[PDB]
């Protein structure tokens, strides 16, 4: 069982981080939250960390 | 066995299959009844995207399961467009498409006239003659969208 959000259109769990459906872009429900504890595979772990230098200055 | 393929369009596929027959085979089996290619299709059960190499036992479908069908571009790639206004929305583009491409897939979605979008990637904004590729924007890149609102 993946830990994620089930896309309630085509039902695939998608990553916690992810803002739409990795199969068929339907955006990512309102109210499901992050787990506690969440460890992105490396390749989202990448994709985040981008994210955030990219917001920042230094 | 029996099982049931539901489409995002609302149909349903039934298929006649066997519990050692691979997710192959039963993508070959959706092509005879709808003549979707096998590379277009993405199916998915218990949450998960199902491998082409392994079998309907192998991801425990058993009779009367319900598969979902998702189709998408063979070569295709998801990429994110950040708005100002709130919003991040999810695009499914190939590399090959131009900038003008993009901003007529944001408008099917958003309803903004492509004339109205300014998209920004690593800082740059994008022209839209050139391709995605062109920038070398590549799979879950994010893109920042600007509104140009008149008044
Ligand atoms: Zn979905």
């Amino acid at each position: 069982m993946p830990v994620g959000w089930q896309c309630p259109g085509c039902t695939f769990i998608n990553k916690p981080t992810r803002p739409g459906c990795e199969m068929c872009c339907r955006a990512r429900p309102e109210t499901y939250q992050i787990p506690a504890s969440y460890q992105p595979d490396e390749e989202e772990r990448a994709r985040l960390a981008g994210e955030e230098e990219a917001l920042r200055q230094y | 066995m029996q099982i049931f393929v539901k489409t995002l369009t609302g149909k349903t596929i039934t298929l006649e299959v066997e519990p050692s027959d691979t997710i192959e085979n039963v993508k070959a089996k959706i092509q005879d009844k709808e003549g979707i290619p096998p590379d277009q299709q993405r199916l998915i059960f218990a949450g998960k995207q199902l491998e082409d190499g392994r079998t309907l036992s192998d991801y425990n479908i058993q009779k009367e399961s319900t598969l979902h069908l998702v189709l998408r571009l063979r070569g295709g790639m998801q990429i994110f467009v950040k708005t100002l206004t709130g919003k991040t929305i999810t695009l499914e583009v190939e590399p090959s498409d131009t900038i003008e491409n993009v901003k007529a897939k944001i408008q099917d979605k958003e309803g903004i006239p492509p004339d109205q979008q300014r998209l920004i990637f690593a800082g740059k904004q994008l022209e839209d003659g050139r391709t995605l590729s062109d920038y070398n924007i590549q799979k879950e890149s994010t893109l920042h969208l600007v509104l140009r609102l008149r008044g």
